[PDB]
């Protein structure tokens, strides 16, 4: 899917946003709520928009590319949201 | 990183031992550990290479009473099995005290095979709970590895036993056992003496020698739980690349098995998976609900069958789970071996998280309380005494598995996103 | 979708043992399942398909103290049928207690074929009425699949058992049967012991073995009445659509047979049809009608006469039916199969719908009604009675089986859109 420019402009970010979450964690094993709290409310909520939104795209309608939404609708968990 | 597997007691050395001689068997070794002559596997995480192709497993064999260990050294394997790392109660206190003494040898031989190694990600225990001398001792190295190595992880392959209720302390020593596991290790795949019987009684007629033959069912366990990592593939090239979607939470980290062909002395994949699901396959005895489950094939597989075999088991919806973990099912494929019988060409496993196991707990907890107040089975050996006047660390084992069940149920209601 | 064959009691699986015999024979097949040499056919449906071309049918053998089972055991055509689907009294009672203890695992034997299946259509019973084990346990197996596949549909090939009237009970047991059958049956295609043997009789001087050798007309009936099916046509290319044709109303679904050649052993389709539509050529033993009828000819047949022949088969007006339904007669069209004899190289068969077989209900009703006043045959076995206490089950069959009675005489009645 490299061709198209969406599909591949927003799974690149969903990747660096979690780059981003990876650090915060990394950075201490003790509790952080100094921002961090904060710019991770504000990341789940991100993260499950644009989830949700490839989700939507993807429900030439290939085998491999409509098969794969199952994997995520056997809990209907983002469409049920 | 290669992996060490600590086989201690003597259910443990035993089925540590027919592991390794059945990846001898299924790898390309001889029984003096040789290159096979009528030998594709990545055989370096769990032997070591010699230079003359000795593939010696990186074993590390505890005795301790020992028994059946000169057995074991008594046998065509012996070659097989040559790091010289042997060292010499059915109470656990006993275990725990006599491991005490002898903690720094035996960490001394753990530091040689992990020094020769290139380098080290696990420590797989063949641990046995209340296995008299195996617990306590494999309670206090557990406690012991995880400080000493606190970036490195612990799996146990606890052959927690269920006989129908001999030993009349299980419960007191299972409950200890329980509480060092729950806090002090990385990962857990449980197991059932009951469950194992019950199976064997189904396939085979065999009901008194239930030891000797349940053993090769937890080889076959064992052996297909790890063949991912021992074959090259796309994805799970490590153990805990494989560990982690398994266990999603820290403390529910205690995995149930499955086995396709149970008894495996075409079939298509939807079938596998479908046969998997059932629970007469499953090896282990309010709503209740999976939290992930987990699925590797070894055959001869159709490659575009799977997504559709995976579509189809959705749309079957044998397994029925609504957890907190938003993981779903995800089809695997390993490498089925050469040499080796095809019987039943296409073979599958799972492992999964399931609430199911916090009843098995519960049940030990319960045998415990009854006796606990009847304190039929202090013991009260002067061991058991000196070692623990108080008696409170048993009441300490008694909250934390408490802890346990009540996260195993949260985790079934709907709110495990808050405190469990 | 594939078929899948619930041949179960001792003459069930007998006459299934034929059948599937009869279709290797017919079909491309050796007794060792493998693709003949020598050998266009549907064989997707009846028979699975093995990577090696091993066509095993989807045949599921049910047996309950099995004496003839160990027989079919050890006969050449083993092999041929492999799925490994066999799992181990002569009142209804106790066939269905027996049959409820296992339900379970020949449930899951169900459950793997189906899964193997592509797709399932239909579950076609070799079913006996009144066989002792067959009967009680088919009746229970019948009540379970309907309700476990709501959608797919049930046909019997019941051996309606007349002998002239040793089992005292039969009365009872094929009363209890015929209620399950009547409203737990999608389609039922009957046959008759007496009739059978007075066609053996007529054709040969067979008396004493009589079941043996009518089980080769019960295979011939068998095998003609799906060879439209497992041979593709222009129409009827599924066991749904052929149905329908046949079954009117979904009370009345039980089935007349007839074939031309009963000594099979050039005659134009003008020929076969009035040779077919005599009495003697039937295989069965107040006005009375028919409902529908149809028939299939495979041989050598000529297309322009077959529209010919009908139009004269209406002007020679044989078959007298006047029911609430329009449906007369179809002529329908299959193929011969090559490398078996083509004697009678035209060779036809028919399956109706009768009002006539109210008789042969209402004989056994007879039977059990007198029964009942004597009460010489409660059996009132200890299973018998406490499994039924009340012995109101057999009056509740007593009064569905006259339902069905009267709605067969209101089907000759001219007001049938009025309830029957």
């Amino acid at each position: 899917f490299i061709l198209l420019k969406p599909v591949f402009h927003c799974l690149n970010e969903i990747l660096d946003l979690c780059h981003s979450f990876c650090s915060l964690v990394s950075q201490n094993l003790g509790p952080l709520d100094e921002r961090g709290a904060a710019q991770l409310s504000i990341l789940v909520k991100g993260f499950s928009r644009q989830s949700s939104l490839l989700f939507k795209i993807l429900s030439h309608q290939i085998n491999s590319d409509l098969a794969q939404l199952l994997l995520r609708l056997d809990y209907n968990k983002y469409y049920t949201q | 990183r290669e992996i060490i597997t600590l086989q201690l007691g003597q259910c443990g050395n035993q089925i540590g031992f027919e592991f390794w001689k059945q990846l001898c068997a299924e790898h390309g070794i001889s029984p003096e550990g040789i290159v096979e002559e009528f030998a594709t596997d990545r055989k370096d995480v769990f032997f070591y290479q010699a230079d003359d192709e000795h593939y010696i497993p990186r074993a590390v064999l505890l005795d301790l009473e020992p028994r059946v260990i000169h057995s074991i050294l008594n046998s065509p394997y012996a070659k097989l099995y040559n790091p010289e790392n042997i060292y010499l109660g059915n109470n656990w206190a006993s275990g725990f005290s006599q491991g005490e003494k002898i903690h720094e040898d035996i960490f001394d031989i753990i530091d040689r095979e992990a020094d020769g190694s290139d380098s080290l990600e696990g420590f797989v225990l063949c641990h046995s709970i209340a296995g008299g001398t195996g617990s306590g001792l494999g309670s206090y190295l557990l406690e012991r590895l995880n400080d000493r190595y606190p970036k490195k992880l612990v799996q146990t392959y606890s052959v927690f036993p269920n006989q129908d209720e001999d030993v009349v302390v299980q419960p007191y020593n299972s409950l200890l056992t329980l509480k060092r596991l729950t806090q002090n290790a990385d990962c857990v795949v449980v197991l059932d003496n009951t469950a194992l019987n019950r199976i064997a009684t189904d396939r085979l007629h065999i009901q008194n020698p239930s030891f000797s033959q349940i053993n090769q069912l937890v080889s076959t366990i064992m052996s297909a739980s790890t063949t991912t990592l021992r074959y090259p593939g796309y994805m799970n090239n490590d153990l805990i690349g494989l560990i982690a979607s398994l266990i999603p939470t820290p403390r529910l980290h205690f995995l149930m098995t499955g086995y396709t062909p149970l008894t495996t002395d075409k079939t298509t994949v939807l079938d596998v998976m479908r046969r998997l699901l059932q629970p007469k396959n499953v090896m282990v005895s309010t709503n209740h609900c999976y939290i992930a489950i987990l699925n590797i094939i070894q055959g001869e597989v159709d490659p575009t069958q799977v997504h559709k075999s995976l579509q189809r088991i959705r749309e079957r919806k044998l397994a029925n789970f609504i957890p907190w973990g938003p993981a779903s099912i995800q089809v695997a494929l390993s490498r089925k071996s050469p040499y080796l019988p095809s019987a039943h060409r296409v073979s599958g496993l799972m492992m999964a998280n399931h609430t199911s196991i916090s009843s098995l707990f519960e049940r030990t907890c319960r045998q415990y309380d009854k006796l606990r107040k009847r304190e039929a089975f202090l013991e009260q050996f002067r061991k058991e005494d000196m070692f623990k006047d108080n008696f409170d660390e048993m009441d300490t084992s008694r909250e934390i598995v408490q802890q346990l069940i009540d996260e195993y149920h949260a985790a079934t209601r709907p709110d495990y996103i808050s405190w469990g």
